[PDB]
C-alpha cells in the first residue's frame, strides 16, 4: 500500500505528501483543518500485536508533553483508522534540523546556539516531566521558521536497548533517513527495559555536533559500537566543531559511561553564559515563548506585539 | 417638504481623485509694524508688512502624516491684494484619497516677501483631513493661523486650525439650518455674538485662513468621504483549535524569499 492509499479511507485529513516510506512508518504530509500535520501510518501486518500498550504510552506522553513548550508529542493516535494500519498525528513544522542546515539563511554561530540551547531545553522539559527521547536525531529536532525548536517523534514505541549481534533492530526502529548514522547512545546496546535521562543527553549531544558540524555526523553504527569498545574517538568530527565551549560541551555529553552524563538541566547551568548567552536564559526563552504553544497570536498581532514590544526588546538584547 | 434623511457616503480608499482644497480669504490683521524691529534690522522695511497694507501673500499647502509629508507642498498663484486676503482658488493637492491615512493633515503656511529672494511665514495652521469619526472634512471651515511661523506638520501638530470658536460653530449650524430658527431670539442673540467678535478683535491679533473641501456629488446626492482601506471587511477567520497543529507558523507555505534572493544572484 502506498503512502497515499491510506489517505483515501480519510475524510478529515487530505493527502499532501508523502515526507518519506520506510517498513517502520510511512509518513505522510495531510492538510487539516487546522494546518499540515504530519500522518505516520504504521501498517499492522499481524494483527495478534497488542497496540493497546503503545497507545497508552502515547497518551501519557502526550499529557505530560502538553506543557513542554519545546517538546510535540503525538497529537493523536488511532488504532484503526484504516483496519489494517495505525497513525500518529502531529503538527508538520516548517523545517527539521537535519535540512534546516542546509537551507537558507544559513544559521550562524549564534542561531545554532540558540538551537542547541533549545534542544537541552526541550530535553530538559521532557526529563521533568517524566518523558524520555528515546531517538534525538536531527531530522527529529523541529525548526519553525522563526528557530523555534520542537522536539518531535518521541521513540516511545522504539527498543530502548538493541543487541549489537544483529543491526536488524537498528536497521528498522532507526535511521529511517538511511543515513547509518547513530546517537544511541552506547550502554543501549546489549547481546523492554526503561529508557534513562543519560540516554537522551548522548542522542542530544551528537544532534549538537551535527549541527555545529553543519550535518556531520558524529557516529555511524560502527563507529558507535567502536565508541562503545573504546576502539574510537570521534576527534576528527568534533574537531569540526568551530567552537570551543559547544565542542566541550558535546564531548561532555557524548560521553561514554553514562554516569558522567549530567542533566539537561545542568548543562544549561553549566552552559549559561558560555556556551549559551545570558540573554537566552533572561529574554530569549521568556519572550520566544508567547509565541510558542496552544498560542493563538495572528501574523498580523504578531508583528504588533513586536513593534509595540520593540524598545524593551533593544533594551534587553542590546542595551 | 424635504428629502429624505439617507447618509451616503464613498470609502476614501474607492475615491481614486486628487484632494482639493480651496484657500478662501485670510482674515484678521498682521503684527502692525514694529518701527523697533526696524531700527535694528533694516532689511525689514522692504517687506510685505511694511510696503503695503495687504501685500500679496500666497499659501503653500502641504500634506502630512505621522509627521512626514506625503508630496510637495503645491502654492497659490499669485493673486495681487489691495484691500482684503482672498485667494478663492482650489489646489490640486498632489495626494488622493486613496493616499491619504487616518492621521494626514494640511499644513498651511501664508508666506510674504522679505526683501529679495526671501520668503518669511506670516503664519501657518494645520487642520486634519478626517474628523474624529473618520470623515474627510466637509464645506467651509475657518483655521486658526499661528503668528510669525510656519504650519506644523508633525503629530501632534503646534498648530492646530481647530468663546468664538464655540459661537461661529453654533453660527454656521444656524446657516446651515441644523439650528432651529426664532427670529425674535436670533435677531436677539446675534448682536452678542458681534459683540463678542468685535471684542475678540480688539483683544487679540488673531488672523484665521478660511478653506474649504470640495464635495462629492452624484445625482444630486452628497456623499462624505469615510476613511476605510481595501479589505476593511474582511474579518479574519480565526478559530481557536489547537487539536493537532499547537503551534501556527505564519511562513508555513511561503517561498523562501532568502533562497530566491540568492537563486537570482547565483543563478
Ligand atoms: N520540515 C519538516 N520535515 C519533517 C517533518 N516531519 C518529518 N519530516 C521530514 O521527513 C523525514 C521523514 O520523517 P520521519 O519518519 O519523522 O523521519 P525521522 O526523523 O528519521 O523519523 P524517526 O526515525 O521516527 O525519528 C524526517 O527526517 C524529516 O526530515 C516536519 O514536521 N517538518
Ligand atoms: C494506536 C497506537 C498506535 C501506535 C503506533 C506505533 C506502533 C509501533 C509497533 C512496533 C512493532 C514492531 C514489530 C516488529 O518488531 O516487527
Ligand atoms: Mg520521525
Amino acid at each position: 500500500l502506498s503512502v497515499e492509499s491510506y489517505f483515501s479511507d480519510i475524510h478529515d485529513f487530505e493527502y499532501d505528501k508523502s515526507l518519506g516510506s520506510t517498513r517502520f512508518f510511512k509518513v505522510a504530509r495531510a492538510k487539516h483543518r487546522e494546518g499540515l500535520v504530519v500522518v505516520k501510518v504504521f501498517a499492522i501486518q499481524d494483527p495478534t500485536l497488542p497496540l493497546t500498550s503503545y497507545k497508552q504510552e502515547l497518551e501519557e506522553l502526550k499529557i505530560r508533553l502538553n506543557s513542554a513548550q519545546n517538546c510535540l508529542p503525538f497529537q493523536k493516535a488511532s488504532e484503526k483508522a484504516s483496519e489494517k494500519a495505525a497513525m500518529l498525528f502531529r503538527q508538520y513544522v516548517r523545517d527539521n534540523l537535519y535540512d534546516r542546515i542546509s537551507t537558507r539563511p544559513f544559521l550562524n554561530n549564534i542561531e545554532k546556539r540558540w538551537i542547541a540551547f533549545q534542544i537541552l531545553t526541550a530535553v530538559d522539559q521532557a526529563h521533568k516531566s517524566g518523558v524520555r527521547h528515546g531517538d534525538i536525531k536531527t531530522e527529529n529536532v523541529m525548526v519553525t521558521s522563526w528557530n523555534w525548536v520542537l522536539l518531535t517523534d518521541f521513540a516511545s514505541f522504539k527498543p530502548t536497548y538493541l543487541p549489537e549481534d544483529n543491526p536488524a533492530d537498528f536497521n528498522y526502529f532507526f535511521d529511517t533517513s538511511r543515513r547509518r548514522t547513530c546517537y544511541i547512545a552506547p550502554e543501549r546496546f546489549v547481546d523492554r527495559g526503561e529508557l534513562k535521562r543519560a540516554m537522551d543527553i548522548f542522542s542530544a549531544g551528537c544532534v549538537i555536533a551535527e549541527l555545529f558540524t553543519e550535518g556531520v555526523p558524529l557516529f555511524d553504527l560502527s563507529q558507535l559500537l567502536a565508541y562503545r569498545n573504546g576502539h574510537f574517538f570521534p576527534e576528527q568530527v568534533l574537531n569540526k566543531i568551530e567552537d570551543h565551549s559547544i565542542r566541550e560541551l558535546v564531548t561532555q555529553m557524548i560521553h561514554r559511561e553514562p554516569d558522567k552524563r549530567l542533566e539537561a538541566e545542568d548543562y544549561l547551568k553549566q552552559q549559561r553564559g558560555n556556551a549559551f548567552p545570558e540573554i537566552f536564559y533572561t529574554f530569549l526563552q521568556p519572550y520566544m515563548a508567547q509565541f510558542a504553544k496552544e498560542t493563538f497570536l495572528s501574523a498580523d498581532e504578531r508583528i504588533l506585539v513586536i513593534r509595540k514590544d520593540l524598545g524593551n526588546i533593544i533594551h534587553n538584547l542590546c542595551g | 417638504m424635504g428629502e429624505a434623511e439617507k447618509f451616503h457616503y464613498i470609502y476614501s480608499c474607492d475615491l481614486d481623485i486628487n484632494v482639493q482644497l480651496k484657500i478662501g480669504s485670510l482674515e484678521g490683521k498682521r503684527e502692525q509694524k514694529s518701527y523697533k524691529a526696524v531700527l535694528e534690522d533694516p532689511m525689514l522695511k522692504f517687506s510685505g508688512l511694511y510696503q503695503e497694507t495687504c501685500s500679496d501673500l500666497y499659501v503653500t499647502c502641504q500634506v502630512f502624516a505621522e509627521g512626514k509629508p506625503l508630496a510637495l507642498p503645491v502654492r497659490t498663484s499669485y493673486k495681487a491684494f489691495s484691500t482684503r486676503w482672498n485667494w478663492n482658488e482650489w489646489l490640486k493637492l498632489p495626494v488622493k484619497y486613496p493616499d491619504l491615512p487616518r492621521n494626514a493633515q494640511v499644513a498651511l503656511t501664508i508666506w510674504d516677501v522679505y526683501g529679495p529672494g526671501k520668503a518669511v511665514p506670516v503664519g501657518g495652521t494645520t487642520v486634519s483631513l478626517f474628523g474624529k469619526y473618520g470623515m474627510f472634512r466637509q464645506g467651509m471651515h475657518d483655521l486658526k493661523v499661528w503668528p510669525n511661523v510656519e504650519a506644523d506638520g508633525s503629530e501632534p501638530t503646534k498648530t492646530p486650525g481647530r468663546q468664538m470658536s464655540r459661537l461661529a460653530k453654533l453660527t454656521k449650524a444656524h446657516r446651515q439650518g441644523h439650528m432651529v430658527k426664532v427670529d425674535w431670539l436670533d435677531r436677539l442673540t446675534f448682536r452678542e455674538i458681534e459683540m463678542i467678535n468685535e471684542s475678540e478683535k480688539r483683544s487679540s491679533n488673531f488672523m484665521y485662513l478660511m478653506v474649504e473641501f470640495r464635495c462629492v456629488k452624484c445625482d444630486d446626492k452628497e456623499y462624505g468621504i469615510v476613511y476605510y482601506e481595501k479589505d476593511g471587511d474582511e474579518s479574519s477567520p480565526i478559530l481557536t483549535s489547537f487539536e493537532l497543529v499547537k503551534v501556527p507558523d505564519p511562513q508555513m507555505s511561503m517561498e523562501n524569499l532568502v533562497e530566491s534572493k540568492h537563486h537570482k544572484l547565483a543563478r
